[PDB]
RNA sequence: UGCCUGGUGUCUUGGGUGU
């Protein structure tokens, strides 16, 4: 798994609008299937069956969830797309032109 | 881990039956050569030692070093109790225990004597320091029984085996 | 191309192959910091102008030393071995005047890039000791002809007492020695810049100090600064000029755009 | 067989014993790291002559670890056994695979198969032995074998010794 | 052999920026693995201030091996080393 | 410290010997045979053993040890393997040498064509550089058209005429004048051909050829037995999160051993010489296409993709390659980026640093019994507060983790240790801005950690960096050790550098506005007041408390 | 760090801090090399302290060397291509 | 050389210290010849092949090392960098060792 | 007593930024 939170998604793996986000939390929830081992020997169905393949929020970024988007590709698999949101103030460094 | 004064000896093409160790055919391999060079680069000759010589040697060199630890104010198992490391102790023991139960010439000028023989001979002028020290160590009676002990001195018949065996007979202490 | 030269310990500029390229950094040893625009004053002036700077008569009075500046200006007039020693001062600079009139500078500039700078050691040391007021100088002719003689000779740039490095430590301080010898002259020091004794002292070790602070630091990679000192300008940068031309030079090209010659004529 | 050989050792020195005894420190910790050691290259060191009077030279600093490396040359005494040498030994146990003597330092392995056959091992002995008519060779006998085999370890050597031939066995 | 001997020593004797540099650094890592201070420190805790100290004093026990280009060096103390 | 304990003594590389590879040395420094083209056994994980990915040439996962040496994927080198080749091969990269070396020697006897009697000829073997000493032989050489098998006494040669070669593409073709005119024929040198004549010569000719005895010998040149390199050399990458891509160099020695293969069935069963001229020419192209993809005058080798194959030759040339891209310059840790501000309030050799990249870039500092305590409070501080530490770091080269810690206050610090603490001021750092034109664009500066994001800098030092405040950027690199950080301090810092070398005069100076201001403030007519005087004297660091009358 | 600041850093005369920046902080790695055929083909098991040359038949002449992992990965493609880049740690003239 | 490469930089009005092209055209004209800075000039020399790699043409003087048996004997800085270790250059041009004698201070 | 995770393609191409 990643390093980052899991804990803002929904049922369905996907987070909510209006969730503020902050660097390397998950924004969307995926996995994908992997053969199980010799895990069933002892395992109380606690064993890996899925592998992790989620998408991140970029390291340096952070905002609030403005909306989300989930549809049918063209071959009728899930699509989503979630856009965030932030405001940047100016400050130090910001370039300006006339 | 230590390095011998003899370096380079990088790759090469040819190959030679002179390069494993061989006591009956007196290959001694490249660091145990006939020549050899000291710290200054200048020529030096093998040097073999006897259980004579060795345990002369040892014994000097370990009595010098108790005298300096001591301020420089004999028994074997001090001697060997002065070095330290309790596996060096050990070695150092077993082989004092070897040359004490087969020292063939306990006495410094009996073994002067010997050496003198064994070198400043004619006939010894040509004999190899491996065949010298196998002869002062063994202690062997018979020119056969050396010639069967040492393979090497077969070819060399131009030399007073069976007295040269006689004197060291003589010399050693009965 | 030039990444791999060094200066080494022994003052030479040698690559990695151990080939010279140069018997020593700069033909002179320096470091390309510690240079300045001096003027050699043995170059420029007429004839008359040098002589009337330079010479000093003890014969006749009116072209002597003056009186009111030295002390001992009563027992100098008539003396013949101290006129023997300005003799031979006059001599050596009237010789640095034509080694450096006729070889070195035919065109006659005379402000080019030298170690150490004399002018401000000299009102430095004018500062220091006060040397304003018309009082008289102690310092004997004697002591400013043999220290300026003996300074010459503790400029090192070549250790050694082999007869070539001596040589080659002659040569590489010629054109510094120059300069030191135009401005230390006696009768400038008496008179122009009125130094007393302990400020010639200190005008002296403060010379040698100098020049052996402005040598160049065996270990320097001077072909790397070379390269980046050369290729700088170049970024900011009928015959052929500019990047072309400096093309034409680093190929060794062998038709370049616009040959040309520069024939020059008989004088009639 | 025991030699003279001119050996040398890199030694490396931490900062923190860099004081005025920096050189008899080194002298001890020669000592302690060569004497006893086992070398396949050279065999046993036993003994390092004029152990106190060593010339070190002067020590490099290593660039980028402060530590300073020393060359310390040496002549030391080692004894190192050959293929084919008949040597003197003297028998340290007994077993139906064969027996164990000690040449000095190094211990030698006698297996059965290079043991003439009238020296039947008798385990109903005391102690055990490998014994015939007229020999009869135990733990403390003297033995005369000859090295055939030398097996090189890390810090060990093995050989394998023979009686099989003349002048051999009991002494 | 290659060493070459006091009295014939033709390099400059003063310490070049670049050995200084050197000295000052390898003295300070080896006063940072507690080698044995030569002066006095009063309040300095800074392992580069007292190798400055030091050199300043001329008590660092270090040796410069100057390497001339055909392989012979000089050996100079950095006690006998002039340092502006 | 950061690699494990080996008992090896530790050298540096004083000489590096070039040389050819013999195939005695290829078989003998390799660790398994190639002859397998299935990468995979089953597609059931363990690598088919034999094949190009077997487990003996090195282990590349993290979970997996290698079978050769049992070291980790950090530890292990990579392990060579050989494979056997069914006919020998040109090497791509010496088939001119081999048609001048064939010029030069007879295809028979494979003697000399000339001898030390030609004053010319002792004169060039006189010479000592081995490209000069053989290009004065074939130069000679050339020339003699006919082996003498007698003296120009017999020689030694066998008297046959030489045949003139050429090449086309990977082949050669030799004419000989058989026997004015009459009919000529050209045949094909086949490799092996070539191989055999040139095991037959004598090493004094070798050695008069510019070729070493022990290192080159010119057989060499012809490929008889392929090494194959280890995985390391040609990594996998996984193009998704199920199928992963096998490299390059990967396919076309599985390309290269399909054609052994194949020459090797077809050899046994059938030969059609011109299956076999077909087949071993296909072989050829192969192998020289593995080496060298850029061969003028013949069509590239293509992926499947339609790119051309990426041959071990384009991975070593160009900026992108391996001495340009990787060896001369290659990406660093302990370093940062930013945008550039100005600071009128900075002294010269100061550098405003932001306090994330304070707290990013760490200097490990030795635990000594000076700056224990100071230590003990930056380990306290965390990783989150300034001042504070990153890592502490044992003796033993384990490094302590300060944010994952539940127990960093119970940690004590033993002298010896290292602790990576933050970025703190008078740090000497390296500064840059490229492109680097000349040595004073990198100067070490102090540091000064100040809030908002942008490095700031003195203005009078813009002028030697070329740098103004509209957008550029500068590189900030922070020295790791207690040497560096000396010579840093003590050569590249910003005050040594105001004198420049190029032309004898400062590189900084007075600039812009404070320029503008110096020349309206000393004016002849400019008058300032008591009140104001006060204010500017207090303004000057170096001023001694005493006002001017 | 490219090949212009090398350069800048030459001119500077900073050996140490470019041993540095281009070993240090950058790709470090460790190697052993035969004393005799100076290739890196010793196969060393550090764990079992036993190191050996397999073509050489050597077990005691070999060194370790520190170099870039850039190094080592050209060095094995070079051989690779038939060419034998052998490291030597002593000077023979 | 030198007045044609000082004619060069001194048009526009700046001015280059003279050691610097003193040393450029003194490498350009050591050889007894002009040697041109480009590959056929600089590549044409006696040093390394690791050095002389670096510059341009690598595979084919690679595979000319190898041919020849070249001995690099790494005296340059570039060898040097590319193998990490000390430069024989600035700080790295000389070696420290430790003064057994003062220490017994 | 229920007890905490560091692991991130590659190759092309395009558009930009500072000189
Ligand atoms: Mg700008
Ligand atoms: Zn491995
Ligand atoms: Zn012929
Ligand atoms: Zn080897």
């Amino acid at each position: 798994l990643k390093h980052g939170t899991y804990e803002k998604l929904d049922e369905d793996g996907l987070i909510a609008p209006g969730v503020r986000v902050s660097g390397d939390d998950i924004i969307i929830g995926k996995t994908t299937p992997i053969p199980p081992d010799t895990e069933e020997l002892g395992q109380r169905t606690k064993y890996h069956t899925k592998r992790d393949a989620s998408t991140p929020l970029r390291s340096t970024e952070n905002g609030i969830v403005d909306q989300v988007l989930l549809t049918t590709n063209q071959e009728g698999l899930k699509f989503v797309k979630v856009r965030m949101r932030t405001t940047k103030v100016p400050q130090i460094g910001d370039k300006f032109a006339s | 881990v230590s390095t011998s004064t003899v370096g380079a000896r990088r790759r090469r093409a040819k190959q030679q039956v002179d390069d494993e160790e061989n006591a009956t055919l007196l290959r001694l391999g490249p660091e145990f050569a006939l020549k050899q060079y000291d710290h200054d680069g200048n020529e030096h000759d093998l040097i073999a030692l006897s259980l004579s010589e060795s345990r002369l040697l040892i014994r000097e060199a370990l009595k010098a070093r108790s005298r300096a630890r001591n301020g420089g104010v004999i028994d074997d198992d001090e001697l060997a109790k002065v070095t330290s490391g309790a596996v060096a102790n050990g070695v150092v023991k077993k082989t004092l225990d070897y040359l004490n139960t087969f020292a063939r010439f306990k006495d410094e000028e009996t073994c002067t004597a010997v050496d003198q023989l064994l070198h400043n001979s004619s006939d010894c002028s040509v004999l190899h320091p491996f065949e010298i020290a196998q002869l002062s160590s063994l202690g062997c009676e018979d020119v056969d029984e050396a010639i069967t002990l040492i393979p090497s001195l077969a070819a060399k018949k131009e030399v007073n085996l069976q007295r040269i065996l006689d004197e060291l007979n003589r010399l050693e202490d009965p | 191309a030039l990444e791999d030269i060094m200066v080494h310990y022994d003052g030479t500029t040698r690559n990695s192959l151990g080939d010279i390229i140069q018997f020593l950094y700069g033909e002179d040893g320096l470091d390309g910091t510690q240079v300045e625009r001096q003027t050699i004053d043995t170059i420029p002036g007429s004839d008359k102008a040098f002589h009337k700077r330079y010479y000093v008569d003890l014969m006749d009075e009116k072209n002597s030393i003056k009186p009111d500046v030295i002390e001992y200006a009563a027992d100098i007039l008539g003396d013949v071995e101290l006129q023997k020693e300005l003799n031979s001062e006059y001599e050596q600079l009237v010789s640095d005047r034509k080694f450096l009139r006729e070889i070195v500078f035919v065109n006659g500039d005379h402000n080019w890039p030298l170690p150490v700078n004399l002018r401000r050691i000299i009102q430095n040391a004018q500062q220091i000791f006060h040397l304003d007021r018309a009082k008289a100088s102690d310092l004997t002719i004697p002591e400013i002809i043999h220290g300026v003689r003996d300074l010459c000779k503790k400029l090192f740039v070549l250790r050694g007492e082999n007869e070539l490095i001596k040589e080659a430590q002659q040569n590489a301080t010629s054109l510094f020695q120059c300069l030191v010898r135009a401005r230390l002259a006696t009768r400038r020091i008496l008179e122009e810049f009125r130094l007393n004794r302990d400020a010639f002292e200190w005008v002296l070790g403060t010379i040698e100090a100098q020049f052996q602070r402005s040598l160049v630091h065996p270990g320097e990679m001077v072909g790397v600064i070379a390269a980046q000192s050369i290729g700088e300008p170049a970024t900011q940068m009928n015959v052929t000029l500019g990047v072309p031309r400096l093309k034409e030079i680093l190929n060794v090209a062998k038709n370049i755009k616009t040959p040309a010659l520069t024939v020059y004529l008989d004088r009639e | 067989m025991f030699f003279l050989k001119d050996l040398s050792l890199i030694l490396t020195l931490h900062p923190s014993y860099f004081g005025p005894q920096m050189n008899q420190y080194l002298r001890e910790k020669l000592l302690t790291d060569v004497e006893g050691t086992c070398t396949g290259q050279f065999g046993y060191i036993v003994t390092v002559l004029d152990g106190m009077n060593i010339d070190v030279g002067k020590g490099r600093i290593i660039p980028g670890s402060g530590s300073a490396e020393f060359e310390v040359k040496y002549r030391a005494v080692v004894w190192k056994p050959f293929k084919g040498e008949v040597v003197d030994a003297i028998v340290s146990n007994v077993s139906p695979i064969g027996f164990f003597a000690d040449v000095g330092p190094l211990n030698v392995f006698v297996s059965t198969r290079l043991i003439p056959d009238n020296l039947v091992y008798n385990p109903s002995n005391s102690p055990p032995a490998y014994m015939s008519n007229d020999e009869l060779i135990t733990k403390g006998s003297k033995v005369r074998l000859k090295v055939v085999g030398t097996r090189t370890d890390v810090n060990e050597i093995y050989a394998i010794g023979s009686i099989k031939e003349d002048f051999l066995g009991a002494i | 052999e290659l060493a070459i001997l006091k009295e014939e020593r033709t390099t400059t004797p003063y310490l070049t920026k670049y050995e200084r540099a050197r000295i000052l650094g390898t003295r300070a890592l080896q006063i940072s693995m507690n080698a044995p201070v030569l002066v006095d420190i009063e309040g300095e805790t800074d392992p580069l201030q007292i190798a400055m100290k030091e050199l300043s004093q001329r008590k660092i026990p270090l040796v410069i091996r100057r390497y001339l280009p055909d392989g012979s060096y000089e050996d100079w103390g950095c006690d006998e080393l002039i340092v502006d | 410290s950061q690699f494990p304990y080996s008992s090896a003594p530790l050298r540096s590389v004083k000489e590096v010997q070039f040389g050819l590879l013999s195939p005695e040395e290829i078989r003998a420094i390799s660790v398994v045979k190639i002859e397998y083209p299935e990468i995979m056994d089953e597609s059931r994980q363990r690598p088919r053993e034999g094949g190009l990915n077997d487990p003996k040439l090195g282990s590349i996962d993290r979970n997996f040890k290698c079978q050769t040496c049992g070291e980790g994927m950090a530890e292990c080198p990579g392990h060579f393997g050989h494979m056997e080749l069914a006919k020998p091969v040109f090497h791509i990269g010496f088939i001119p040498k081999i048609k001048k070396v064939c010029e030069c020697i007879c295809m028979n006897c494979g003697k000399l064509l000339l001898d030390e009697t030609n004053p010319t000829m002792a004169q060039a073997i006189r010479i000592r550089d081995p490209k000069k000493r053989f290009n004065a032989v074939w130069q000679l050489c050339k020339t003699k058209m006919v082996c003498e098998a007698d003296a120009p006494v017999s020689r030694g040669g066998c008297g046959n005429t030489q045949p003139v070669v050429r090449k086309d593409g990977m082949k050669l073709w030799g004419t000989w004048k058989k026997s004015r005119d009459a009919q000529p024929e050209r045949k094909l040198l086949t490799p092996g051909e070539i191989l055999n004549v040139f095991k037959h010569i004598s090493p004094e000719d070798c050695f008069r050829l510019g070729f070493n005895e022990d290192y080159a010998r010119p057989e060499w040149m012809i490929i008889t037995v392929l090494p194959v390199p280890p995985p390391q050399v040609r990594p996998s990458i996984a193009m998704d999160e199920t199928t992963q891509g096998q490299d390059d160099l990967t396919h076309k020695l599985s390309d290269i051993l399909k054609a052994n293969i194949n020459v090797q069935k077809l050899e046994m069963d059938g030969s059609p010489q011109h299956i076999i001229n077909e087949v071993e020419q296909l072989l050829q192209f192969h192998v020289a296409t593995y080496m060298d993809n850029d061969i003028a005058g013949q069509p590239q080798a293509l992926q499947k993709s339609g790119r051309p194959v990426k041959a071990i030759r384009a991975r070593l040339k160009g900026k992108e390659g391996r001495l340009r891209g990787n060896l001369m310059g290659k990406r660093v840790d302990f370093s940062a980026r930013t945008v550039i501000s100005g600071d009128p309030n900075l002294e010269l050799d100061q550098v405003g640093v932001p306090i994330s990249i304070a707290k990013t870039l760490s200097y490990p500092e030795t635990v000594t019994q000076y700056n224990i305590h100071r230590l003990t409070e930056y380990v306290r501080n965390g990783p989150n507060e300034h001042p504070g530490a990153k890592y502490v770091i044992r003796d033993n080269g384990d490094r302590i983790d300060l944010r994952y810690h539940k127990r960093a206050g119970d940690i004590v610090l033993q002298y010896g240790w290292k602790v990576e603490r933050h970025l703190m001021d008078d740090d000497p750092v390296l500064f840059n801005r490229q492109p680097s034109l000349h040595k004073m664009s990198m100067m070490a500066h102090r540091v000064k950690v100040m809030p908002y994001s942008t490095f700031r800098l003195n203005l009078s030092v813009t002028s030697p960096y070329n740098a103004d405040f509209d957008g550029d950027e500068m590189n900030l690199h922070v020295p790791q050790s207690e040497e560096t950080r000396a010579e840093l301090s003590q050569l590249c810092a910003v005050p040594l550098q105001i004198v420049s070398p190029q032309s004898n005069k400062p590189v900084m100076g007075i600039v812009q506005d404070t320029l503008c201001g110096v020349r309206k403030m000393t004016l002849r007519d400019t008058f300032i007041e008591y009140e104001q005087v006060m204010n500017m004297l207090f303004w000057v660091p170096s001023w001694d408390g005493v006002v001017p009358q | 760090f490219g090949e212009m600041e090398r350069d800048c850093m030459i001119a500077h005369g900073a050996a140490g801090f470019l041993k540095e920046r281009l070993m240090e902080a950058s790709d470090a790695f460790r190697v052993h090399v035969c004393g005799i055929c100076g290739l890196m083909s010793v196969i060393a098991n550090l764990k079992k302290n036993q190191f050996e040359c397999r073509s050489c038949k050597n077990k005691t002449n070999i060194y370790q060397l520190h170099i870039p992992y850039a190094a080592k990965l050209l060095f094995q493609e070079l051989m690779a291509m038939n060419i034998a880049p052998r490291l030597y740690t002593e000077r023979s003239g | 050389l030198y007045k044609e490469i000082l004619n060069v930089i001194a048009f526009d009005g700046s001015y280059v210290n003279y050691r610097h092209m003193a040393l450029l055209v003194d490498v350009m004209t050591s050889r007894g010849y002009l040697m041109a800075i480009t590959r056929h000039g600089i590549n044409r020399a006696d040093t390394g092949a690791l050095m002389r790699c670096s510059f341009e043409e690598t595979v084919e003087i690679l595979f000319e090392a190898g041919a020849a048996a070249e001995l690099d004997d790494c005296r340059g800085v570039s060898e040097n960098v590319m193998l990490g270790q000390l430069a024989p250059m600035g700080t790295g041009a000389f070696d420290v060792m430790i003064d057994e004698k003062l220490l017994t201070s």
